[PDB]
């Protein structure tokens, strides 16, 4: 629909491209195996998320009924873009923020957008991601450093926090990291900690010192191991009989919590996040295998796993929060079996979890007095599946009790945290992506002292800026992180494809792109979906967005080791000096759109 | 002394000897 005043005479024009082939080689990295490009792809869009605040999402929307917001998504509008997605980087063979250079050369906010997005996203992941070593080196032993309380100072019981509360939580607010109580007050600097979130940022620049070449041998491996561990826990899920408690609360069809406006919102943005998007190194990814390649299937083959998986692994959690859940629902109950005849005394072979209450009856019966001195603690499944957490306390805070649940719980201990390592380490690569195709596109800098000098200007880069979350208080800085950063710009950034395909680029000149690469034009849903539907939802969720703007006041918990009513959170609001800097972590990335084009538009005139 | 280091003294042994290696390859491929 625009002009486009030199809208081509930059791409290469559909007859070329063939020539370009057999020299593509001398000057850029290649796929050197059709196996090695497949482990690419999954490994950056899983995990995180899909692993603990989808299945929470799960049980905050109806839990049999949360699949139907959420599974239409992928196949309105995840089909569609990841098709776009591998049909432009074969066609122009050339990095992301070149191709908005290559259409309309007043844009290109938009290839650092996708990079002022993917640095830190892939810097605050690293921090979790050190935590995953930190409790791998606290595993191997016999009696497990959660499991037990420290003593007090008098050689005899545990100190007040471990006694108001789990072992396992303790050791999270002093062992894990010392905490702050409040954003606003940073305590110690956790130098130890520290150390774990130095060599976590080395593992990485040893893998992709030379990019696709070294990753490329590093992908045969990291790419397969977080798929076949979790294949042996689901029968470790039906080994300790914990498991059709939770799964039976995955299956709880709540059609009233399906008209909700955020039923829609929150399964759009999980979507958009399951899948590894608006980054820009698949633009390369599909830029070094060959030009007549099929990405119509691999687009339904890979978007259909990543979405079919992520419930499998939902089906895993829930079995184990249905065992730790199973347990906990008769200790008290067994305390209480204790209480009963602690008072009212009947003899231990007849009582169980049983006539006990009717027994109780008799005990009132028989006397009173001492029946109204005997307190029991009433408790239900459903009162021990409501508990929840999202984030990140399912691994560390809920996982490792079922742990030490086990009778080679230490081992476990170790299996469950290098397959969390490798999920992240695998996610993290096209973020590692997404800041160093833009950062070609630059070349402003020498271009002498190649990528490997290059490769060691980045991890030593964005090392300086995770000190701050070793702190006591930086745990609430992270809070902030996963709430902001990469919820509401991860939207129009990719809104701005929509609108170059169409009235810029032309829908009918990449029609005539598709009978190249494949030949003859796909099923016709295809093509409705490019021209409106895509369009459609993605201005929906966003107008969500100012639903949820405003309409829920802005609070974050805080720890409070001295808690009035200790084992509880707190939830307070930030001080006003917090405010200048939560519009800066999420707006900076979408103010770059116009940004450069009012600078570009009074360096042209 | 600490258990959690004992572990971590030999992960950070592996991790110095990977990157020379490639940096061999890249100054053999020169």
């Amino acid at each position: 629909v625009l002009p486009n005043p030199g809208l081509d005479a930059r791409i290469p024009s559909l007859a070329e491209l063939e020539t370009i082939e057999q020299e593509e080689a001398s000057s850029r990295p290649k796929w050197d195996n059709k196996a090695q490009y497949m482990l690419t792809c999954l490994g950056f869009c899983v995990g995180l998320g899909n692993v603990w605040r989808f299945p929470y999402l799960c049980q905050s929307h109806g839990g049999g009924a949360f699949m139907i917001p959420f599974l239409i998504l992928l196949v309105l509008e995840g089909i569609p873009l990841l098709y776009l997605e591998f049909a432009i980087g074969q066609r122009l063979r050339r990095g992301s923020l070149g191709v908005w250079s290559s259409i309309h050369p007043a844009l290109k906010g938009l290839g650092l957008a996708s990079m002022l997005t993917s640095f830190m996203v892939g810097l605050y992941y690293n921090t979790i991601i050190s935590w995953i070593m930190w409790y791998l080196f606290n595993s191997f032993q016999e009696p497990l450093p959660w499991s037990d309380c420290p003593l007090n100072e008098n050689q005899t019981g545990y100190v007040d926090e471990c006694a108001r509360s789990s072992p396992v939580d303790y050791f999270w607010y002093r062992e894990t990291l010392n905490i702050s109580t409040s954003i606003s007050d940073s305590g110690s600097i956790q130098w130890w900690m520290l150390l774990c979130l130095a060599c976590a940022w080395s593992v990485l620049y040893m893998c992709t010192i030379r990019g696709i070449e070294t990753t490329g041998k590093a992908v045969y491996i990291t790419s397969t191991l977080p798929y076949v561990v979790l294949t042996i826990f689901l029968i470790r899920g039906l080994t300790l009989k914990g498991a059709t408690n939770g799964i039976v609360f995955l299956f709880t069809p709540n059609v009233t919590e399906l008209a909700q406006p955020d039923t829609w919102l929150d399964a759009g943005a999980q979507v958009f996040f399951s899948f590894s998007l608006a980054f820009g190194g698949l633009i390369s990814f599909s830029s070094y295998n060959s030009v007549h390649n099929n990405c119509e299937k691999d687009s339904v083959i890979v978007s259909i796993i990543n979405g079919f998986t992520s419930v499998y692994v939902a089906i895993v959690v829930y079995s184990v929060i249905g065992f730790r859940a199973t347990q906990r629902y008769d200790d008290c109950f067994s305390t209480n079996i204790l209480t009963l005849i602690n008072g009212f005394d009947l003899p231990e072979g007849n009582v169980t979890q049983e006539n006990f209450v009717d027994m109780q009856q008799r005990c009132n019966a028989s006397d009173p007095a001492a029946y109204a001195q005997l307190v029991f603690q009433t408790c239900d499944i459903n009162a021990f599946l409501s508990e929840a957490v999202e984030g990140t306390g399912l691994a560390f805070i809920v996982f490792t009790e079922a742990i030490t649940k086990m009778p080679l719980s230490p081992l476990w201990s170790v299996l469950f945290f290098i397959m969390l390592f490798c999920l992240g380490l695998s996610s993290m690569f096209g973020n590692m992506e997404g800041v160093v195709v833009p950062l070609q596109d630059l070349r402003v800098i020498p271009p002498k002292w190649p990528k490997e000098v290059l490769t060691g200007l980045i991890c030593l880069g964005t090392f300086l800026i995770g000190f701050i979350f070793t702190l006591n208080s930086g745990q609430y800085w992270l809070s902030l992180l996963d709430s902001y950063a990469g919820s509401i710009p991860l939207l129009i950034i990719a809104f701005c494809e929509m609108f170059s395909v169409v009235y810029v680029y032309g829908v009918d000149r990449f029609n005539k792109d598709i009978e190249f690469m494949i030949g003859h034009k796909p099923n016709i849903f295809w093509q409705v979906t490019w021209r409106v539907v895509s369009p459609l939802l993605m201005l929906i969720i966003f107008l969500f967005f100012f639903v949820v703007e405003v309409s829920q006041e802005l609070t974050y918990s805080i720890w409070d080791p001295g808690y009035e009513e200790f084992p509880k959170s707190q939830k307070i609001s930030y001080p006003n000096w917090v405010y200048v800097v939560v519009v800066i972590v999420a707006g900076v990335p979408s103010l770059t759109i116009p940004g450069y084009a009012i600078y570009k538009l009074i360096r042209n005139h | 002394v600490s258990i959690w280091l004992i572990v971590f003294g030999v992960v950070m042994g592996v991790i110095v000897v990977g990157i020379v290696i490639l940096i061999f390859t890249g100054i053999r491929d020169r």
